[PDB]
């Protein structure tokens, strides 16, 4: 059934148990179930009333935490010296959630989530250390973010005339505010995002590239700039946006990942060199079968 | 609205908006066909129904084809429309695109 | 009592002797896609007795090196009887399915097979940058035999895919193993030809001993789709 | 066929139109694709003075 | 406090203490006793 | 009649229909109305009860939306050096907003709009390179953006006496602060604003220059200014002007513009070169009216 | 009010502006066969949307020489979509057809055809003694030509034939000629490969005179089966 | 939350889902049923 706990289990008292046709630990694993064998069935129990909560672990709570989920930094100069015409104060980012292996494999314990992502963007500023590096402090400059759905056009320039955002959300927040935050709805056009596809995300049949590529999974571009024109001097920026999901829904769980990622495409898999974590060999190893690594010397 | 069905090299301007139909001397013949698209450059993006919705990125529901014949009275004929839903190569033949 | 059981689909019906018990994946059953929940809104049809039936595909031998099977579940499918031909002829699928594994040996040959079910089983390479190719995971019936079943060939483990709905067939105790899957999808429908929902994969954790028996002992898939229907008619495709 | 008398032409035209129906519904509100600025409008920096 | 119009703009909803493990521990279709052999 | 729709519409169940003298899927565009054929009469449906919302694409959330309606950049520094008497610290605009076509085209949806503005004002900074261009940090400047009416005096200097503003409203602002906002309320003399004005702003009946002009779209100037003092260094002042517009209203939608526009003052076309968005092919060319150009390959 | 109609059928519909009317055979309408006259005990598939809808022939050219056409009405759907498969994989077959024929011209044409349904048309040859091969009858869609019309290829007449479900397409009124046929046989079921239960026959009886107008006048035949059910699921046999 | 005396000082109002496609897709002076033949 469906039960609230606000707490884990209770134990009551047991007592010598010496009965013909009760086999309460004796097991079937064959059937796909876990043991229902109770700890007041194998052994002789003591009553103890346990108010450990479970209000920790919930999957709300397990998931609904900010985690790095993009990191770029850039040059503010003036690039359009040389043989650049286009000013190139800016990035743009395809969304992705897949390039931070730690926030990955918590995400990748279901096959299933939906949820809505509160978006957190930290801005850092440096000052270039060449030739004439007399520091003279970092400016309060102004940083565009704008969402970028697909089909919309992208910029190419810091000067472009995208960055207007008629209709492209945007935010214009200061290096020296507290970091820029905003909610992103659940925004899939399925009822709930998948972690896993297996399959194609084309209806053409070509030999390879699309294997594992979801459809829905096309979030589209995060296209950020610094507004104020270039000054004298060259600074590096750096973005790091966070995620948090919240209002989270999961399903189908799933084996954790154990071989160290290699791309954000796919699931390909190497391992380490030797234990832990090989491909033949995911627990390191102990000499015997028989050998405590860690044994008190009594 | 109407679609530029026309859309080819040589029609200008209002050519663009009309299909000729002519008598044809092979039967169960391919008059034209419409690509079903409203982000990529096709018939349908002259509609306002594509001018409105290319203000979005999600859609959903179902659309109308209207087709209005503007020949002579005295003519007479007998057309099939087929749309076909997706996952395989556009019909050229009657017979595969009827069904 | 819940080692004899008798499945019956359509013009089918399958008996095991020595069953465990029958796995129903997350505590579910297969059902038609209610109105509530339905997107495309041409009538769907539903053939009941020509689609929801066993099919047998064919038998792997169980050998000392075998690594393991899998079969992408609507794929081993798709170009069999008139399930098939719906999905040809169909835009859109749906439908559950029941899996039939069968495996027997006598009392003094030994093993164990794990029956999972994986949805949405992304396949991985092992040492390669590349993804997979078409060919690589659309095996269709013949199916597909794992290269490191131990990381389930994605990077994961073998040990814990017991999260997944899944039967054991020992040996010394059961020769059958029957799973049945609802619908698996984010999606109320789906193209067919270009996603599967369920991998069944058949794993040897423990490695077949005959002990000088008969040698040549295979293992042999049934599945029944369950509650087909689809949408979207229009000419076949293959 | 288009069937015609021997004095009428032989040749006509379709109209097509298309428009969605009452159960059409759009997301996600981006910036169209059908129009861009490359330079000041004629007029636009005369505004400054 | 939510002054926002759009509902999803909340905070999470850290509150829903419903359990289910009967789902993964005993996915079967006969419901195993307690004590009694199983199979 | 009216409907409250806060979802779109149902689809009902449909079943064969051979009826005599019942043609659904035929119609008279002639008569100037839409067919009226539902999908349900067009082929046999399924029911489906849809909850696809409609709230996102209302009038007042299509538009209420901040765009760029005015950017322009001007010198700080002490200009009365030279020939200039005058120290020409500011800049006066004539408020139009058609001047950036993003929101324009948005706007020429509609033949009236009523709205009130929401006017968010963005300052940026930069210090100029020339020689001793040795940065030093951006100064914490105030600025004053002050409304001029029609026929109210307008400032000429950056010390003008025009600046007191005791009638005029003025918003006082620093660079490292949030964004100036105020807003302007509906301040037409008619009921709406024209978009389009099929006429002439003045009686006297001029040979050319009065076509087009709404004698109603003459809001007046905005006037910016810095409130300090020029520095040793000279820095260069860039300012930004989003419109949102709020509890909007509009009437008489009008076929999307499709030529890029040339001036803020006409309806004057030229198109591109060639296909896409040009005079005689607004849609592109595909090789006949036989082709997919993006056909699967089976 | 009865010269315009529209009919629907699955995905596919069909409007003509100058019917007659329509005929529906003997007063009757196609139904799915009752448990009180079935015989055949396994469950049958009924594919509704996907089966029963309109699949339109080759068209025929009507000429000044021409004797007329007709088509064998389950043999000439036993290729063509969901309804060839299902009769392909199924021993038993039933259904109803709706026969919409269309023939547009203008008002200086001139011609009438006989639209007419023959229920166990069984052929005849001219001048021998050795019965119809199986090419001579199982034309498929495609169809046959009559080589003596007159005589309805059957030793009988055209002038009686009237007496079978027939509709008229006279080109100064109507353009169309719909006939809906119900199950024709002494069975409750049949199979579809070696028996046809209706011939659907047109036959110029007035010769066209085109009149310096357009002379590719063709002839295109509609037919959507009605209340399809199919029993004996099998493998699929062509 | 408006604390301002002038009305129009407020946020929007994104409130208003009355639809009247008619005077649009439909503006003729005798109204079409559905299914009968329009002229
Ligand atoms: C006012 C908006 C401007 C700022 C826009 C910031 C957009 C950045 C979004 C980064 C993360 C978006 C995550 C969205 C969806 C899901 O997490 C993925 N589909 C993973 O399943
Ligand atoms: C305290 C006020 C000082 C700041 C004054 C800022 C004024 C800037 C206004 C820019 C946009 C005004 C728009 C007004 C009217 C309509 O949009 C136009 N008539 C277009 O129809």
């Amino acid at each position: 059934i469906e039960e609230v706990m606000k707490t884990v289990a209770n134990t009551v008292e047991s007592e010598i148990r010496a009965e013909l046709g009760v086999i309460p630990s004796l097991n079937a694993a064959e059937t796909g179930a876990t043991s229902n064998t109770t700890p007041e069935e194998a052994i002789q129990t003591r009553a103890v009333i346990n108010q450990h909560g479970t209000s920790e672990t919930l999957v709300e709570n397990f998931l609904g935490r900010a985690a790095l989920v993009m990191m770029k930094d850039f040059e503010y100069k003036n690039h359009v010296t040389g043989t650049q015409k286009v000013q190139q104060n800016f990035f743009k980012w395809t969304i992705n959630t897949r390039s931070y292996v730690q926030l990955r494999r918590k995400f990748e314990l279901f096959t299933y989530i939906r949820f809505d992502s509160e978006i957190t963007i930290v801005p850092t500023i440096r000052l270039y250390t060449s030739t004439g590096a007399s520091y003279s402090g970092l400016p309060n400059l102004t940083l565009q973010a704008m969402f970028v759905p697909v089909g919309a056009p992208t910029p190419k320039s810091q000067d472009s005339y995208e960055w207007q955002s008629a209709c492209n959300p945007s935010v214009f927040f200061k290096i020296d505010d507290p970091p820029a935050r905003m909610t992103i709805p659940f925004m899939c056009i399925n009822s709930a995002y998948g972690m896993f596809y297996d399959g194609f995300a084309g209806f053409e049949k070509t030999a390879n590239g699309l294997y594992g590529i979801n459809p829905a999974n096309t979030m589209g571009n995060l296209c950020i700039r610094v507004v104020n024109a270039y000054q004298p001097v060259q600074y590096t920026i750096t973005i790091r946006i966070y995620l948090k999901p919240k209002h989270i829904k999961a399903w189908v769980p799933r084996p954790p990942r154990t071989m160290p990622y290699m791309s954000i495409a796919n699931t390909n898999y190497t391992g380490h060199s030797s234990a832990p974590n090989n491909v033949n060999a995911i627990v390191g190893n102990r000499t015997n079968i028989t050998t405590m690594p860690n044994d008190i010397v009594t | 609205s109407m679609m530029e069905i026309n859309n080819v090299a040589g029609s200008s301007g209002m050519e663009r908006l009309r299909v000729e139909i002519s008598v044809q001397t092979d039967m169960d013949a391919l008059l034209f066909n419409i690509p079903l698209d409203i982000q990529l450059d096709g018939p349908l993006r002259s509609t306002l129904l594509a001018n409105i919705a290319r203000y979005y990125t999600h859609w959903s529901g179902s659309m109308e084809m209207t087709f209005m014949f503007c020949g002579s009275f005295m003519a007479t004929g007998k057309v099939i429309l087929c749309y076909t839903p997706p996952g395989g190569s556009c019909p050229t033949d009657r017979e595969s695109a009827m069904l | 009592s819940d080692r004899v059981l008798q499945l019956k689909l359509g013009n089918s019906a399958i008996v095991t002797q020595e069953a465990a018990n029958m796995c129903c994946a997350y505590g579910e059953w297969p059902s038609y896609l209610p109105d509530n929940e339905a997107t495309a809104i041409d009538k769907p049809t539903q053939p009941e007795t020509s689609t929801d039936r066993f099919y047998t595909l064919k038998s792997v031998k169980w050998e000392g090196t075998s690594t393991g099977w899998w079969w992408k579940l609507p794929d081993a499918l798709n170009q069999t009887g008139m399930f098939g031909q719906n999905v040809q002829y169909h835009y859109l699928y749906r439908s559950g399915f029941l899996c039939h594994v069968q495996c027997n040996a006598t009392k003094f040959h030994q093993g164990a097979l794990l029956v999972v079910a994986i949805p949405e089983h992304q396949l991985g390479k092992y040492n390669t940058g590349t993804s997979a190719s078409f060919d690589d995971v659309m095996k269709g019936k013949t199916g597909g035999v794992f290269t490191h079943p131990y990381v389930l060939d994605d990077g994961t483990s073998l040990a814990c895919s017991l999260i997944f709905p899944h039967q054991w067939i020992n040996l010394r105790t059961n020769n059958s193993a029957t799973i049945m899957l609802p619908w698996m999808n984010c999606a109320p429908m789906d193209f067919a030809l270009r996603h599967n929902q369920w991998t069944l994969a058949i794993i040897p954790v423990v490695p077949l001993n005959t002990s000088g028996g008969t040698t040549m002992v295979p293992i042999t898939v049934s599945i029944a789709p369950m509650c087909c229907e689809f949408n979207g008619l229009r000419n076949a495709i293959t | 066929n288009l069937i015609v008398p021997k004095e009428a032409a032989t040749s006509t035209y379709i109209i097509g139109f298309a428009a969605a129906k009452n159960d059409f519904s759009l997301r996600l509100m981006r910036d169209s694709p059908d129009i861009g600025q490359s330079q000041q409008l004629e007029g636009a920096t005369a505004a400054f003075q | 406090i939510n002054f926002y119009k759009d509902s999803y703009a909340a905070s999470a909803s850290k509150q829903d203490f419903s359990q289910d493990p009967s789902k993964f521990t005993e996915p079967v279709a006969d419901a195993l006793k307690a004590g009694a052999p199983v199979l």
